[PDB]
């Protein structure tokens, strides 16, 4: 299903002043997104996709994104972080050069606190990156 | 005067339906050992060739209410009888020749793509899915009365929640319980016996001579074929 | 047409504070079986569709 | 059964005319008729022990 | 009819050993009305 | 479309509470059992598809 459902989107019609008829299926993610959110069970499908394409509605605001479900579209990426095993690296890199360093402070406080809890789920103690390596400690600087 | 189903009394399931426009004898049965799930037997050409009636014959064991029997299923860690049925009591089938007891099974026959469980006979009464509920067909009578003889019953399982049904279709009539609460008339073949008196269905060895002489056929492997 | 008017009603019958009562529900699923065997034989299972 | 065509002979089932096949016990060899019949739905006496 | 009744109550509270003080008043009211047809019942036969 | 929408969203609200009686009582099985049947798995993967 996350090779299936989560594919339906494409980037869900993401609007350019050009898209404001489907709304329902921006909505179809009160009940499709909530058992991803619920649910936390070698990258069999493509997840990076997946944590990608959550980072780009968390982010978005050109369309009305409806505020509690902003809050409820954010629960999801906060709850996949949490029972990955380092199948993040290619999405860990977009917030890195945005947000703090890139300001973006609206609509990247939320997505700080996402990020903070990034590396204190992982001291250093059976993972090794040496492109993560020193992309964190420069963001880190800049921030 | 018109006699009631008491229990302890040896009984056989009976239903009909038209194929040719006639209502047609059937009964219920199963083999036992070998083949377990039940099986129709036609019965309408009796006057002209009789019918094999040995397995049909089923008893009642016995009988009590659906409070009682959860209470009995809950209570499953282990006198005179003949209490007379009565609409809304939970019965218990067994067949009297195989000493196995009827009940539904986890099975699927046909295609139907829906609930058909084929019935059959478990090994043990242990489990409630071998209890059923009988129900009122005329509306003549209802819920409590006494039961009596010739009037047509409604049985249903417990555990799979699902009614006793003869499946037409395109194959010989199978006796899925399905779709259709099928009026199933209730014949009662016997009933308590004289003790050290003869009937019906008892096998006999027929005797000659003061004591040493015994009708039969010849053993197999002879030119006689056993006839 | 018809018949999502009377669903909708039994819809509401059940998710009465974001629950499932027992009782009613009982009763539409035992009830369900037989009355709904309309729709022709796509969900009855007669046919296949 | 008695089939006739070699005498007093066991037939097979599915070749029973109900007349041939059938049988009847009797009190004695003394030649009685019989012609009055007997019918009861229930029991009745327990006859032969 | 009240007979099936009560007698299924009995089974459903067997198995629990403490019964509830709701269920006692209730089954006491039961009662009370059981009497009275008990009663009204007698006078039919009551005198031959 | 609307119909069998409205259908599901029915037959799926009315499932035995979410994990209170279905963590050991009988009545909960039998429904699911019966409910699983009539719309079975990899029909709903195919159509959210």
């Amino acid at each position: 299903h996350v090779l299936d459902v989560g594919f339906l989107p494409d980037m869900r019609a993401a609007a350019s002043l050009d898209t404001a008829t489907f709304s329902t299926t921006e909505m179809a993610l009160a009940l499709n997104r909530y058992l991803c959110l619920a649910v936390l069970p070698t990258k069999c499908a493509p997840l990076f996709a997946g944590t990608e394409h959550r980072a780009i509605m968390v982010d978005s605001m050109l369309h009305t994104v409806y505020r509690l479900s902003r809050g409820r579209s954010l629960t999801k990426a906060q709850r996949d972080v949490i029972e990955d095993c380092l199948m993040a690296l290619c999405r860990y890199i977009r917030p890195s050069m945005l947000q703090h360093l890139l300001r973006r402070l609206v609509f990247d406080v939320p997505i700080l606190n996402e990020f903070a809890k990034m590396p204190l789920k992982l001291l250093t103690n059976h993972y090794e990156r040496c492109w993560k390596y020193y992309c964190l400690p420069t963001g880190w600087a800049n921030f | 005067e018109v006699q009631f189903l008491r229990t302890d009394d040896e009984v056989v399931l009976q239903c009909s339906a038209t194929v040719l426009k006639e209502q047609l004898k059937l009964c219920l049965a199963a083999e036992g050992f070998g083949n377990r799930l039940c099986f129709l037997e036609p019965t309408s050409n009796a006057q002209n060739v009789p019918p094999d009636l040995a397995i049909c014959c089923f008893t009642l064991e016995q009988s009590l209410s659906v409070r009682a029997l959860q209470e009995m299923l809950a209570n499953t860690v282990e006198g005179g009888g003949h209490r007379t049925l009565l609409y809304g009591h939970a019965i218990l089938l067994r067949h009297a020749h195989s000493r196995m007891y009827l009940s539904c099974l986890t099975t699927s026959r046909s295609m139907t793509d829906k609930l058909a469980f084929d019935v059959g006979l478990q090994e043990d009464a242990t489990g409630e899915a071998c209890w059923w509920t009988m129900h009122p067909a005329s509306k003549q009578r209802s819920e409590g009365e006494k039961v009596r003889v010739g009037d047509d019953l409604i049985l249903v399982s417990v555990s799979s929640e699902r009614y006793l049904h003869l499946s037409t279709a395109s194959g010989e009539l199978q006796v899925d319980a399905s779709f259709m609460q099928t009026l199933w008339n209730m014949n009662p073949i016997c009933s308590c016996c004289e003790e050290g008196y003869v009937t019906g269905g008892h096998v006999l060895r027929l005797f000659h001579g003061h004591m040493d002489e015994c009708l039969t056929i010849s053993a197999a492997d002879s030119d006689d074929q056993r006839r | 047409c018809g018949g999502e008017r009377y669903l909708d009603f039994l819809r509401f019958a059940v998710f009465v504070n974001g629950e499932s009562v027992e009782e009613n529900a009982n009763v539409v699923v035992r009830l369900l079986i037989r009355k709904p065997e309309c729709f022709g034989p796509a969900l009855r299972g007669e046919g296949g569709s | 059964a008695l089939t006739e065509d070699q005498g007093l002979v066991v037939v097979d089932a599915c070749k029973a005319h109900t007349k041939a096949t059938s049988f009847c016990f009797r009190v004695s060899k003394e030649k009685l008729d019989t012609a009055p019949k007997r019918d009861v739905e229930g029991m009745g006496p327990p006859e032969i022990k | 009819r009240l007979q099936e009744s009560i007698s299924d109550f009995y089974w459903y509270y067997s198995g629990k050993d403490v019964i509830e003080e709701q269920g006692k008043r209730n089954f006491s009211k039961a009662m009370s009305v059981a009497k009275q047809v008990f009663n009204s019942l007698t006078e039919y036969i009551q005198g031959p | 479309m609307s119909f069998y929408a409205a259908l599901i969203d029915l037959l799926g609200r009315c499932a035995p509470e979410m994990h209170l009686i279905q963590a050991g009582k009988g009545e909960a099985l039998r429904i699911r059992a019966i409910l699983r049947s009539l719309v079975p798995l990899d029909d709903l993967v195919g159509i959210i598809s």
